[PDB]
């Protein structure tokens, strides 16, 4: 059973930083005194997380307000919890939550963990309830109420708890404790850690590395949450429902990883003891792009690593036609060999999915495109080549393969650049007592060229006689029937062959795929998917002159700049998602933390545009405008202050320009020590 | 004006090079990045992957050591104009065609 | 060990990077998966005359499969553009079907029993060993040891370099495997080169 | 002869004619290694077994 | 695969030493130049010691 939540105070959940806690080990490979440089799915440094008290305290005059959301599993989550009265318990996964698709559940109730992957029928809002209190039928007590049903499950585990529990000291807010649940390849991956944390809230700026715990091989989709509480109140929910939120306090930070590109340091004993983000700030990519964490005075030429795209569109031709697979793989009859049917195949959505339940495909060999990327691969060209052929020659339509089929009869080319499509038909043209229609070419004065079709009817010269136009000794008919009885083996019965040739060209797309078409993103760093073809960049509307045919145009080598839009027919201009110039001027990592950039041969009004600080951090948003506005003739110096004086070079930056780490704390009454950028 | 503008049109001549070597296939089935990662998948595709970045590392490497035997040659001029400089700039030399 | 029962036809459909009926919507093997797929005939075991028709398998899905996935959905496949709530309308099939091994079919439909082992190669305590025995300990000559499915020319040498409890072995600077731990010892070796070049 | 013992056999003096053998039998495999099936017709050797 | 690799490394660092070495001969050419006139002598060049 459960009871629902009537609660009526609930406010919009504050926020907080997660300065550097949320880093583990991305991987199962041992690493021992290494400075390693992975770019797998991690919580940004100082990134935001949301904050939820869960439970309303009922000290404060009564409040009796359950606040549960449902939370979002955006491919990985980082969960810190700073309750010590065991206030959370688990945790439940799934997509829909309900008994159509399975899920994943996580409980506590006892000093060992409990793991169930059933189909469990969640209620609207679980919590869980008796803890321990003696004379009550309380103490000890494994009740659920979270599932009203459980069929179909999996896999369970039980083993050790997570963390130690009891020792209830309130006021503390002992026992931070801090996991990451990442789901990938099937596998559920918990990485956990525990700390004896002393202050009352706003996790401290700590570092905290999270040892891996579980690696659950479960195998579901999982994207959203919930968290588990334990609203004892000395039983469940006492009296009616609802009148049972009371279990003390609670409070839960939830944040989201993203891929982003770490600098993990190792120790001898090979747990990470540091870690750089390289997006939060200047000093930051500036250690990753020469791999140390300690940076000496000067300038340096960063990488690139601010930008990220986050954001994919794909842009097909408006067709909306099913193509005629059905028409063609059904067929009445095919062709034979020697005389194969070639069909162009146009104005296709081509979605292979239709073709599921009428055949097996027992060969699905593709050359020069994989079967994978077949659904988003706009084509310009597409031919059938249908013909019946014997079990054992199957294997003979390859680009490099010789025989009887491959010389006589089809002979591929060696770029043939298609699919080719091969299924046994022993129940559609083996009619009884022998098919003797689909011929076969058996001999011929010399090879077949590429795609080429012989319908001859002549008399083969076996023999050193001339013969004329009659059945010799040595004269035979270059012509042969097979003869499908219904009853031979495999190696016999007639197998229909499709051998599709592909044509990606600089055309207008007439083959497409079953994938869909987006919105138009025009200002912004997205990965784009035009016909067939899919980059990385910023689109920009653009005045370039395209001919008629054309559908991209391409850079000075070989660089697809300017693509035209399939769907409303208007050029686009790609630039790269990149501006490498930026310059990171420090005084040393020890001396200061402090750090000037030097954006190359721009002014100060490009600068947001030129590195999109609105897709940036709100740290690199800082490096961006403001007050150090100072303009030199090697782009402007935004981060330092420029001075009348004429002191001694001592950082060159530029064209006479030079930078230094002077304490003007000293001449200035409030400014501290500072960054100048003075003329040489 | 001669070798003053020689060295000049050497260096944008290199960088040319290195933008024009971008077009080469390394054995790739093309020299396009994007078309490779939309024809092929991950597993077929990483081998053409890793042989444009083996010939565009080599291309790389080639310009670095182009570029440091120039520097080394300039390094060179450089302190005979210096020497010229200050043996004949402040001062008298009784060199014969040193200056 | 993840083992099923599929069509003949489709057992060339277990492969990385492979795309089909179980390689989208039942199986979809991933592209690193290291492994091995062991595939038989078994048309004289599970299937029983007038067809067995228990082995089951998804035929329509909303999308494809993440690598390593199970989906037991059970549930009204959305195909036309019209909602039909739980009952098979007029565009709303069952999303699985059986199969139908009667033992008569041919090769292409006889039932075929399929098992992929997926290794994985760590630093941690071996598992599952081959059938390979063990030898003696030659301690201070040079010799071609074969320590947990990891063999190297060298020369061994007792040492005191501390491992961690799950620990087997370490490298050295740049990725050189220098100091294993013998197995059936659980002691620690060193491995120095043998050869001085100087 | 059973596999477990192979019989061997020198092919000498031939002209390797492989299209005699179309009309009597259909090669399930013919995988070649070190040498292409399609440069089998214009390649002498010099030993065969 | 690892062959080349090691290989191109190799070939890379002999090359680095070979111009350093070329850097480092001018360098020492240019102290016996200052050694054998400065020292063994006198010399009027301005600025040269
Ligand atoms: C926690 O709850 C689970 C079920 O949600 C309990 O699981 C079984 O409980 C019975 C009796 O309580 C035991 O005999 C079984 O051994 C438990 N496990 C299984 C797999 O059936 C569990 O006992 C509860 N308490 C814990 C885990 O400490
Ligand atoms: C879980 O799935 C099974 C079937 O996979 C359902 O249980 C029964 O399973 C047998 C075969 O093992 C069938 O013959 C029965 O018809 C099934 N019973 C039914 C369909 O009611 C079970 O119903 C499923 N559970 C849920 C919650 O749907
Ligand atoms: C295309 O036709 C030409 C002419 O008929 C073929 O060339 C003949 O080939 C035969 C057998 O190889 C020779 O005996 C003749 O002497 C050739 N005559 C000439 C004029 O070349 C050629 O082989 C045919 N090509 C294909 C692929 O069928
Ligand atoms: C295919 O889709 C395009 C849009 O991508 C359709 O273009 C629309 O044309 C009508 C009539 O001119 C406009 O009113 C719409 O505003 C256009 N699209 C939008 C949403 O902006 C096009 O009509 C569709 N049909 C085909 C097959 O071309
Ligand atoms: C995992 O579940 C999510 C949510 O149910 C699936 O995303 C849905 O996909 C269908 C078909 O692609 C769309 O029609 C829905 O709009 C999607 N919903 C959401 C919220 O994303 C996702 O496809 C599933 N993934 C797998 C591998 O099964
Ligand atoms: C693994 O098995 C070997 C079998 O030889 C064990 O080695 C023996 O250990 C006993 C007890 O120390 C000695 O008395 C024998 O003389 C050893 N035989 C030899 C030559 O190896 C070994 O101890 C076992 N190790 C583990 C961890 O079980
Ligand atoms: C986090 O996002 C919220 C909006 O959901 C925003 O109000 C808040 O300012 C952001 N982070 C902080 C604490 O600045
Ligand atoms: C809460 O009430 C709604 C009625 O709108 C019901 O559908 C739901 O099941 C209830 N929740 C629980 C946990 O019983
Ligand atoms: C992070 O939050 C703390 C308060 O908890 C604040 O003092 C600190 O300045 C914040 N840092 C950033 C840049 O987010
Ligand atoms: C490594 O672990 C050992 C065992 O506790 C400890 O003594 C040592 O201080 C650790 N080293 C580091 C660098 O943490
Ligand atoms: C194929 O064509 C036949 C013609 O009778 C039709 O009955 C069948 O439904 C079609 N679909 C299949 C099985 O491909
Ligand atoms: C396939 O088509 C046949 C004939 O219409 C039908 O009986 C069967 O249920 C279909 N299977 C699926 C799930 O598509
Ligand atoms: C920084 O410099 C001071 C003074 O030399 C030194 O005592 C300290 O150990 C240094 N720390 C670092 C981070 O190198
Ligand atoms: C861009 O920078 C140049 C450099 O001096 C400057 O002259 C020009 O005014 C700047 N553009 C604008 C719009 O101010
Ligand atoms: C130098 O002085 C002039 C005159 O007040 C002022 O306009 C300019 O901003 C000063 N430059 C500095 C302080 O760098
Ligand atoms: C092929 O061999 C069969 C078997 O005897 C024979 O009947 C047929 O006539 C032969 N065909 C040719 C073209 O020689
Ligand atoms: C094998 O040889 C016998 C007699 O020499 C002949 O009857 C038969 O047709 C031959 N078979 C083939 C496949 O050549």
């Amino acid at each position: 059973q459960c009871v629902n939540l009537t609660t009526r105070t609930q406010l919009p959940p504050a926020y907080t930083n997660s300065s550097t806690r949320g880093v583990y080990y991305p991987d199962k490979v041992f690493r021992s005194s290494v400075l390693h440089l992975t770019q797998d799915l991690f919580l940004p440094f100082f990134s935001n997380v949301t904050w939820f008290h869960a439970i309303h305290v009922s000290g404060t005059n009564g409040i009796k307000r359950f606040d549960n959301p449902v939370l979002p599993f955006n491919d990985g989550v980082y969960f810190a919890s700073t309750e010590k009265s065991n206030i959370i318990r688990g945790w439940i996964f799934g997509t829909t939550l309900d008994s159509k698709t399975q899920s994943l559940l996580i409980v506590n109730n006892a000093t060992n963990v409990v793991i169930k992957v059933c189909e469990f029928q969640f209620c609207n809002d679980p919590f869980l309830g008796v803890y321990y209190h003696r004379n009550n039928k309380s103490w000890m007590e494994s009740e659920f109420r979270v599932y009203s049903s459980a069929n179909n499950c999996t896999f369970e585990y039980v083993s050790q708890p997570f963390l130690m529990d009891l020792e209830g000291k309130q006021g503390n807010f002992k026992n931070l404790r801090e996991f990451v649940f990442k789901n990938i390849d099937g596998y559920f991956k918990i990485y956990s850690k525990h700390t004896p944390i002393n202050l009352v809230r706003d996790l401290p700026p700590g570092f905290s590395a999270l040892e891996p715990l579980v690696d659950l091989p479960i195998g579901i989709n999982i994207t959203r949450f919930q968290t588990l509480l334990a609203l004892h109140r000395s039983y469940l929910t006492p009296g009616d429902s609802s009148s049972g939120w009371t279990a003390g306090a609670a409070a839960y930070y939830v944040g989201y990883l993203q891929p982003r590109t770490f600098l993990l340091k190792y120790n001898e004993n090979g747990t990470i003891t540091d870690a750089v983000d390289c997006s939060l700030d200047p000093l930051s990519e500036t250690k990753c792009t020469l791999k140390s964490f300690t940076v000496e005075k000067g300038i340096y030429q960063t990488s690139n690593f601010r930008v990220q795209p986050t954001e994919s569109i794909v842009r097909f031709p408006n067709i909306t036609n099913l193509c005629p697979f059905g028409e063609v793989f059904n067929a009445t009859t095919f062709a034979s060999v020697y005389a194969w049917n070639r069909k162009r195949i146009s104005n296709c959505v081509a979605d292979y999915s239709v073709l599921y339940n009428s055949t097996s495909f027992s060969t699905f060999k593709c050359y020069g495109v994989s079967p994978t990327k077949l659904n988003d691969l706009c084509f310009t060209n597409v031919y059938a080549d249908s013909f019946v052929v014997r079990g054992d020659e199957v294997r003979q339509i390859a680009p490099g393969q010789t025989g009887k089929i491959a010389d006589y009869n089809y002979k591929l080319p060696d770029d043939f650049t298609g699919c080719v499509i091969a299924w046994n038909s022993n129940n559609l043209d083996s009619k009884v007592g022998g098919n003797y229609n689909y011929l076969y070419r058996l001999f011929r004065k010399s090879n077949l060229k590429p795609f080429e079709r012989d319908i001859s009817t002549e008399i083969y010269q076996a023999g050193s006689t001339p013969c004329n136009g009659v059945e010799g000794f040595n004269c035979y008919f270059p012509l042969q029937s097979y003869g499908f009885h219904p009853t031979n083996g495999v190696g016999y019965q007639p197998y229909r062959v499709v051998v599709l040739s592909f044509e990606l060209l600089n055309a207008p797309a007439t083959v497409c795929g079953p994938k869909k078409s987006t919105n138009l993103i025009k200002n912004k760093c997205v990965n784009f998917n035009f016909n067939g073809l899919t980059g990385t960049g910023v689109l920009t509307e653009s005045n370039k002159k395209f001919l008629p045919f054309q559908q991209f145009g391409r850079d000075i080598a070989d660089t697809t700049d300017a693509v035209r839009d399939p769907q409303t027919l208007e050029i686009l201009d790609i630039t790269p998602c990149s501006f490498g110039g930026v310059s990171v001027i420090t005084p040393g990592t020890n001396a200061s933390n402090q750090v000037a950039v030097l954006y190359q041969d721009v002014n100060c009004t490009e600068v947001p545009v030129a590195i999109h600080a609105n897709q940036l951090t709100p740290t690199w948003r800082v490096y961006s405008t403001g007050s150090n506005v100072f303009q030199t003739r090697a782009g402007c110096l935004i981060g330092a202050e420029h001075v009348n004086n004429s002191y001694e070079c001592d950082i060159p930056i530029g064209a006479g320009i030079c930078a230094s780490y002077q304490t003007q704390t000293n001449s200035r009454s409030v400014a501290s020590q500072s960054i100048i950028a003075y003329t040489m | 004006l001669g070798k003053l503008q020689d060295v000049v049109n050497q260096n944008a001549q290199a960088l040319n090079t290195l933008v024009k070597q971008l077009s080469s296939n390394f054995g790739a089935i093309s020299s396009v990045l994007n078309d490779i990662l939309s024809r092929l998948d991950p597993p077929e595709a990483e081998v053409q992957i890793d042989r444009l970045i083996t010939g565009r590392l080599q291309s790389l490497q080639t310009y670095v050591t182009q570029q440091l035997i120039r520097a080394a040659e300039i390094r060179a001029s450089a302190n005979l104009a210096a020497t010229k400089m200050s043996e004949c700039v402040l001062g008298q030399s009784k060199r014969v065609d040193f200056c």
